[PDB]
């Protein structure tokens, strides 16, 4: 078999229709998932400061 | 830096395998492939592909051993209710 | 192990609080308050739980107020050193019954009755039991039994012998909103209000982790697709062999 | 284990027209069952190398069959990677499933063990 | 060259986490690792947090835990998560340690890491055990008590161990304090001993589930690791959220849930359920010493394995036989655990003696007489003669 | 899917949107979650029994 | 090759403590180093011994430590060699930064080298300062009040700082207990940043009295600076224990030996000795936020030095002007120390804000100016043109 024939990927590539079809869902399923861990994170990190704060039983404004 | 030992595996560019000739490969760009179908096409349809090749070899002892604990443990029932308090004189001490 | 050592099985009710998106009932907290108030506090003590805490989940800040107003604490002494009194604040804690252990056996024919802060969490079976322990004393042990003289049956409790008799009788309380006091409504309330006890953070606990469970299964999901995009030039990879000429 | 000890038992048994009668056919089986040959890959290809034996047999083996081992190895991983078997067609058929590094891998364990052999011969004056 | 490279400090991530070659192979059960190692960084963090409230003085030690939960803000988060951690902890280090057995991870050139590992497994249960015992419950105190007294099972000196253990006459005070010192101390022993586990993991790479040479297909460890283990540390995450907020004791026992009382052992008493294997295991033997001896001898059994296997290939994959009694042991190990949380009874001690027998004679017999058997199998089913 | 086009243009979200947009999704998925929650909870809330108990 | 340079841990040990090539000339100034170490490893043994007998709590606290001191066997000589041990790292730690100043030890290709050593500097007194807290003496109450006020300086959200630090309306019981959890976690800190410190110290190896290239003339570590170690590692041990021993309070502060009061500030308050320079820097700006800010300047202006330091040649060993005014700058460095310890009076006030003046002046004036104009002397002194 020759070097220069290049095998079959016919049932993996999509027809020249839209070419940034794939390229457009990878960038919005990274980026959302950027966005929801960055939420995920923010959140986690105050979750541990926030636990550092007074606690219930020493806020008494006696 | 000091010389360390040899090993099975080296880094990029020597390995530490056999020479390759007469192989080719080749590969196309993620960014031309069919925006990821194959969850729901080839993954649902090849589904239990690795499960009726294996599960026997799971299934098997795993059948063998919740029989062993079923056994065992109406058994103990058996020996713990009214009907069995006479096996349980016997058995036990 | 024999049946009675054991202890029976305690059923499943429907508790309005079992469930991933449910929050506990205030009304019936609030009404479980006051079965522990009347029926329990003579005897059981919630040394955990804080007067404060009740406000703005069972009472507003004002009845929390006078009922903690109702009980004396040690305060700091005069200016000559001499001991006084002082009435409770929101920051004390609901004052037990007995002033130690001596004294809670003695007024219990040797027994010591538990702490209910954590009752909840700290048996087997939860409030399911709680509330078929309060309400499955029968009238009579089963025939057969033999019952230690200060004892009383209860097939819920392990061993069947348990040194509290049954408390809870029809409308002995008289509930504020006009429910009807029976003992099997009384048995819920108060286990809806020990539970709380227990799990104070309940309700927001929950809150969060629907929160937290979206945003993960989200996140899940993005980052299988996120792989198979990553790895879809390794997995489509196709290899040819053409022997080499020697 | 050594090779040389699995060929004493092996040809042994082998030879034994009513042992070979009887563990033969369950060896096929369990060859079958095995399934390597359904990724494209030899027996000899499975065998561990990160040792010096191995290591002598690789170095000896010619080149082509080297490259053709090396191949067997590639696509292999790349099939199982994708959870697939190959084709019927490139599974290794039994005819095929030929022990081509066996006699190298002897070979070195003979010339170590005689080496370890001679390292400790005692003498007798 | 790049600076990820040539940076003394960047080119450590860069050989352990970027540019490491791996097998192109590795399948999911790989991911275990990166997912111990967040496990860790989980319960080191959480615990940092959590010490901030808390009081080592056995009168002030539970309603400290108490304080944490309802008292600090997001505490109850904090300690659940650290109390659920623990226990995904063990279950993740349970599938690590059998993903070694499966795939022959322990055998050569693998050996150091695999007994660094055998390391780790014992320094993570005596934390665990350190850290229960902070609590000081009815399992607590007991679990101090069993636990401690299993070295007075040392001739002579066996008992001044013990005292020496303890701090005095029997758990107290000085026991608690030193135990919640000891229980921040270990998790740094442990992290230390993790990058041991990595130097030995790095100068051999990781193995693959064909038990074949990697070295003809690597592809580096960023992007294609990077984010497949992202897969199962987000799968990790979700699962120990369902627990931490929606179930979050049913992995533990209610006893804990009662301050610990010297007089009073609780009739309904068990271990952790990730130790109930080897308290198993120690319950069938009708000796004191011979009990803690086969109980110890049954994590230090693990270190035999490079030696009782000789198969001549690495991993089950293509061995029908292993695959199977594989199996067996796996299952074995889990009614071990089962027969744990029973009582001493009929049935189940036989079950259990049974059981501890199956477990040894694994690594010991089964393991080397069914491998010697498959190296012949493979010979004969195709050599002519 | 031109819907992506329109606001990123073949290039991947930048760090800052991202960021910026982690603030935005905080604020109103919290409000969204409380909101069905309580609804759900109809009637068990304090505040829904403080307005019962007036007398 | 020997097991020593084969093995995967052992190599470590090898490169770093048994083959590396130092520099034949290296004299006892580079003895400082392992010293440092040493002192690490006293601090963290003694510290984990005694946090087994020690209860944060702020009821609790300076009664536990007294508890140590009377009822815990060998107790006191673990507080005096942990207390005293804290001081003897800060004068080691002085003596070995000294050092790198005067031989320019943080010159190319050291400055990362000498970066992590800033940091490692700044985190040690973070540990101590937290240390001291946690005895809750009159000086730790009140050291802590101040300290964490520090941040009160920042602008908006400064109170906010300051009262998340206490977790509450002042320092109290959440605040030594926190210090205490911190107290423990820093050391482990540190001692990673030591690695990271020891890993770029390795790539360029050390510097000698010469300040010119040790590649033509090296000699092992091991026998040689393994032993030549060991003289100071005894004359350090000596020196402690004759104050552990015979002089165990000379170097702390009788005000800390009263429990801490909220409502009293003793007039005979002052800083830990090793604190007191840092602490007339701060006492030398008439402003709230610029003395804070001086006093933080004052870690930091050390990171400039690589810079400012324009000579041609590393090292003042011939170096007439640089010689001199370094020793400017070391009594300068004693007297600020000296002026701490006085009150804020007429004299001693001038006297503080000059010398304040001239540690800084050094780094970013003298030095740059000096050098530049011996660079010139050099030249001009033999070049004939
Ligand atoms: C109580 C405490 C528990 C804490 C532990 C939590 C983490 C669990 C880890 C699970 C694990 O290690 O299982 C590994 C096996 C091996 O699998 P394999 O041969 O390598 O995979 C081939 C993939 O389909 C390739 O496929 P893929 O393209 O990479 O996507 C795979 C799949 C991965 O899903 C996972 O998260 C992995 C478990 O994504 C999906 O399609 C799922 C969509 C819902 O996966 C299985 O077979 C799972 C059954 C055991
Ligand atoms: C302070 C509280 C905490 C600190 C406690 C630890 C103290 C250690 C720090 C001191 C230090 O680093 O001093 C370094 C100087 C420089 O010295 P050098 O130029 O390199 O030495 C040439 C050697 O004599 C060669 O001679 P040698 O053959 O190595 O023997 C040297 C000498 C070493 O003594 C020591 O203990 C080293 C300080 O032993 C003796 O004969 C005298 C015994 C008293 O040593 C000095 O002589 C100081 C000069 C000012
Ligand atoms: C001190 C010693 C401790 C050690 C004890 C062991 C730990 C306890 C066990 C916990 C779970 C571990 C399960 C076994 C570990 C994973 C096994 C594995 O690696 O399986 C690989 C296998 C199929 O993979 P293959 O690569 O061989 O497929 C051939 C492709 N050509 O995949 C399969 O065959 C399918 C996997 C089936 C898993 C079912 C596990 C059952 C576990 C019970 C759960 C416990 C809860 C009570
Ligand atoms: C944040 C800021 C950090 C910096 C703070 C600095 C604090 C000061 C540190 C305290 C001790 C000072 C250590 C002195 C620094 C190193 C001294 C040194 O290296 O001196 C070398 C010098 C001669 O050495 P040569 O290598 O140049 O000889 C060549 C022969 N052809 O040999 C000499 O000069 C003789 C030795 C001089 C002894 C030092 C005396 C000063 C002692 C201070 C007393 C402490 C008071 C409590
Ligand atoms: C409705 C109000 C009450 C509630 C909710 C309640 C609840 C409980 C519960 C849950 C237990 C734990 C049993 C166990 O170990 O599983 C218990 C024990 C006990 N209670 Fe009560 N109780 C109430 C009223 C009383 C009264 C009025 C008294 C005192 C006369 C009393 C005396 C005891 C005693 C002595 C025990 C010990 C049981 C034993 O160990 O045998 N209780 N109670
Ligand atoms: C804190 C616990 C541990 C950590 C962080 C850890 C981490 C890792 C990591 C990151 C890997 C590489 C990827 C993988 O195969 O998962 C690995 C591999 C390995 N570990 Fe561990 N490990 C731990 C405990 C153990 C234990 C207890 C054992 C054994 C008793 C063990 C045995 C192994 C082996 C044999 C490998 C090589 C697997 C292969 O490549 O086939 N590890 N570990
Ligand atoms: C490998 C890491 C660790 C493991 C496996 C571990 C395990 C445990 C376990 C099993 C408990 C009892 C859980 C419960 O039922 O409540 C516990 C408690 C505790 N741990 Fe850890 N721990 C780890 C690290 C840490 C660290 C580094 C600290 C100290 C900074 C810490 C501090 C505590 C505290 C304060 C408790 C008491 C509060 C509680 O009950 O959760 N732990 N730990
Ligand atoms: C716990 C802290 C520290 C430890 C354990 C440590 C340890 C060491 C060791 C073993 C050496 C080699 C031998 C020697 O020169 O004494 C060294 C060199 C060095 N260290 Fe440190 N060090 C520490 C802190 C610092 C600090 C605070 C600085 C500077 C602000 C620093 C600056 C240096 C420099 C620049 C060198 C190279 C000196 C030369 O070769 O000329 N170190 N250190
Ligand atoms: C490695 C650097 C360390 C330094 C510089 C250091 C320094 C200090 C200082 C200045 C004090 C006050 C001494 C006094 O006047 O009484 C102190 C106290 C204390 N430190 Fe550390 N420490 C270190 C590490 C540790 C470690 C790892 C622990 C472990 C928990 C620890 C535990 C304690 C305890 C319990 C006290 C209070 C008892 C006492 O006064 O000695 N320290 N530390
Ligand atoms: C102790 C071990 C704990 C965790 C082990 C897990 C290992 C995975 C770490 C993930 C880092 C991903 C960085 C990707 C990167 O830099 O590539 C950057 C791209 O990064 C992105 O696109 C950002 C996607 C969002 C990342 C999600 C954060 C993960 C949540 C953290 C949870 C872990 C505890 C290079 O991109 P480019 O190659 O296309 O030019
Ligand atoms: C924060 C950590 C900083 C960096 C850590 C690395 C520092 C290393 C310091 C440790 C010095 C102790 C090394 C002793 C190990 C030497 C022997 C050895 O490695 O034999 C190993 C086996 O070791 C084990 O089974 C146990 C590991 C010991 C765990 C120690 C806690 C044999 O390995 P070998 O090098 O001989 O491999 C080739 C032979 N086919
Ligand atoms: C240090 C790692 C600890 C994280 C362990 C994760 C296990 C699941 C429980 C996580 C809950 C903690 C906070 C919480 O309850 O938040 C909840 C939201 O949680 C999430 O979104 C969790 C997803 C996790 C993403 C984490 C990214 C990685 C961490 C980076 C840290 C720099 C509630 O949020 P909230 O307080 O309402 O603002
Ligand atoms: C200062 C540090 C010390 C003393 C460290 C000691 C470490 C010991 C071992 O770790 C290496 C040990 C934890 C490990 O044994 C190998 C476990 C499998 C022990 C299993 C174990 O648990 C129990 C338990 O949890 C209980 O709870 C209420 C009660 C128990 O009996 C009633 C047991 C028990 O009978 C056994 C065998
Ligand atoms: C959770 C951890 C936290 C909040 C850590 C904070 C760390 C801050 C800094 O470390 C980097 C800080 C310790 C360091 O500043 C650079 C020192 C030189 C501060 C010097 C210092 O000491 C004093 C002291 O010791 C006292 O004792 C009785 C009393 C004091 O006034 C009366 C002082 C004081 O006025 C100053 C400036
Ligand atoms: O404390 C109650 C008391 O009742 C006795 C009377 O003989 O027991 C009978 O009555 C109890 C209350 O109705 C039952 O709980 C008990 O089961 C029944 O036998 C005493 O035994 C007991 O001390």
């Amino acid at each position: 078999k020759s070097t220069y024939r290049t095998p079959n990927f016919d049932d993996v590539l999509k027809e020249n229709n839209d070419a940034d079809k794939g390229r457009s869902y990878a960038y919005f399923m990274v980026g959302a998932m950027g966005l929801l861990s960055s939420a995920g994170a923010k959140s986690t990190v105050e979750t541990f400061i926030s636990s550092m704060t007074a606690t219930a039983d020493v806020l008494a404004m006696a | 830096g000091p010389p360390s030992g040899k090993t099975y595996m080296g880094w990029w560019g020597h390995m530490g395998g056999p020479k390759q000739k007469g192989i080719t490969s080749y590969a196309v760009s993620p960014y031309a492939q069919k925006p990821l179908q194959g969850i729901f096409h080839n993954a649902v349809f090849n589904s239990f592909r690795r499960f009726k090749s294996q599960f026997l070899y799971v299934l098997i002892p795993a059948g063998i051993y919740w029989y062993w604990w079923k056994n065992g443990n109406e058994y103990n029932e058996f020996l713990y209710s009214k009907a069995g308090r006479e096996e349980l004189e016997r058995v036990n001490v | 192990m024999t049946a009675a050592e054991h202890g029976l099985h305690a059923p499943a009710y429907a508790w309005s609080h079992n469930g991933p998106f449910e929050t506990f009932d205030h009304a019936s907290i609030r009404r479980g308050y006051q079965v522990y108030r009347e029926v329990c506090a003579a005897c059981h003590s919630l040394d955990r739980v804080a007067w404060r805490t009740l406000v703005g989940v069972s009472h507003t800040n004002e009845e929390v107020r006078n009922m903690a107003e109702e009980f004396e604490y040690d305060d700091e002494p005069d200016e000559q050193g001499n001991p006084k009194k002082r009435p409770g604040k929101l920051s004390d804690y609901i004052p037990g019954p007995y002033p130690n252990e001596q004294a809670a056996r003695a007024a219990n024919q040797g027994a010591l009755p538990p702490d209910l802060s954590l009752i909840v969490k700290a048996r087997h079976g939860g409030c399911d039991y709680i509330f078929s322990l309060l309400t499955g004393y029968p009238d009579e042990p089963p025939a057969g039994v033999a019952l230690p003289p200060g004892s009383n049956y209860n097939p819920y409790f392990p061993g069947g012998s348990i040194a509290m008799a049954r408390v809870l009788f029809d409308d002995m309380v008289e509930y504020e909103d006009g429910t009807p006091a029976t003992t099997s409504q009384m048995a819920k309330d108060v286990t809806t209000f020990l539970n709380w006890c227990a799990e104070p953070e309940h309700d927001e606990r929950k809150r969060l982790g629907l929160k937290t469970v979206i945003i993960l299964s989200s996140l899940y999901l993005l980052s299988i697709w996120v792989k198979k995009f990553k790895w879809a030039g390794i997995k489509t990879r196709k290899f040819v062999f053409n022997p080499p000429k020697p | 284990q050594s090779f040389t000890s699995i060929a004493r038992i092996g040809d042994y048994i082998l030879k034994s027209p009513v042992l070979s009668k009887l563990c033969v056919p369950v060896a096929n089986q369990f060859i079958n069952l095995a399934g390597y040959k359904k990724l494209g890959l030899k027996f000899d290809d499975l065998i561990a190398e990160e040792n010096p034996i191995m290591q002598t047999a690789l170095r000896r083996l010619p080149e082509d069959e080297s490259y053709a081992r090396a191949y067997r190895i590639i696509r292999a991983h790349q099939t199982e990677l994708t959870h697939h078997l190959l084709p019927r067609n490139e599974w290794i058929k039994a005819q095929e499933d030929v022990p081509y590094l066996l006699p190298y891998i002897l070979e070195a364990e003979a010339a170590a063990k005689e080496k370890d052999e001679l390292d400790n011969i005692e003498v007798s004056k | 060259m790049a600076f990820r490279k040539s940076n003394v400090y960047l080119s450590l991530v860069n050989s352990y986490i970027i540019d490491s070659p791996q097998p192109s192979s590795i399948n999911y059960w790989w991911n275990m690792g990166s997912l111990l190692g967040l496990c860790l960084v989980i319960q080191i963090v959480t615990g940092i947090f959590m010490a901030m409230h808390y009081s080592s003085n056995i009168e002030l030690a539970f309603s400290s835990v108490e304080h944490i939960m309802r008292d600090v803000h997001n505490g109850y988060i904090l300690r659940y998560l650290h109390a659920n951690g623990a226990s995904f902890f063990f279950m993740v280090m349970f599938m690590h340690m059998a993903k070694g057995l499966y795939y022959g991870s322990y055998r050569s050139p693998r050996v150091t890491l695999w007994n660094v590992g055998v390391i780790i497994f014992i320094l993570t249960i005596a934390t665990a055990f350190l850290g229960y015992c902070c609590v000081y419950g009815q399992m607590s105190h007991w679990g101090a008590t069993v636990i401690t007294n299993l070295f007075s099972a040392i001739p002579f000196v066996g008992n001044d161990i013990v005292s020496w253990l303890w701090g005095g006459f029997s758990v107290s005070n000085p026991t608690i304090q030193r135990f919640f010192a000891l229980h921040y101390l270990v998790p740094f022993i442990i992290a230390a001993m993790v990058i041991m586990h990595l130097m030995a993991l790095h100068i051999h790479g990781s193995s693959n589930p064909l038990g074949i040479t990697g070295n003809l297909d690597r592809i580096p460890m960023h992007s294609y690791f990077i984010f497949k283990d992202l897969v199962t540390v987000f799968l990790f995450m979700l699962i120990l959220a369902l627990f931490v907020f929606y179930s979050p004791n049913t992995l533990g026992h209610p006893d804990n849930y009662i301050p610990g009382n010297p007089l009073v052992t609780p009739a309904s008493i068990v271990p952790e359920w990730y130790l109930l294997p080897f308290y198993a295991i120690l319950r069938s033997i009708p000796d004191k010493l011979l009990g803690v001896i086969t109980m110890f001898a049954a994590i230090l059994v693990l270190l035999v394995l490079p030696f009782t296997d000789r198969s001549v290939v690495r991993g089950n994959t293509f061995k029908v036989l292993s695959k199977f009694f594989f199996f067996i042991f796996v299952f074995n190990f889990v009614l071990l655990g089962q027969i744990g949380a029973c009582h001493v009874e009929v049935p189940y001690v036989l079950m259990g003696q049974i059981a501890t027998f199956i477990y040894f004679a694994y690594f010991l017999i089964i393991v080397p007489v069914i491998s010697t058997i498959e190296n012949v199998l493979f010979y004969i089913g195709r050599v002519n003669k | 899917s031109s819907l992506y086009k329109t606001f990123f243009k073949r290039n991947a979200v930048f760090v800052g949107t991202i960021f910026a947009g982690a603030f935005v999704f905080q604020t109103v998925f919290d409000t969204a979650i409380t909101s069905w929650y309580e609804n759900h909870n109809k009637g068990k809330l304090w505040k829904d029994v403080k307005a019962r108990i007036a007398a």
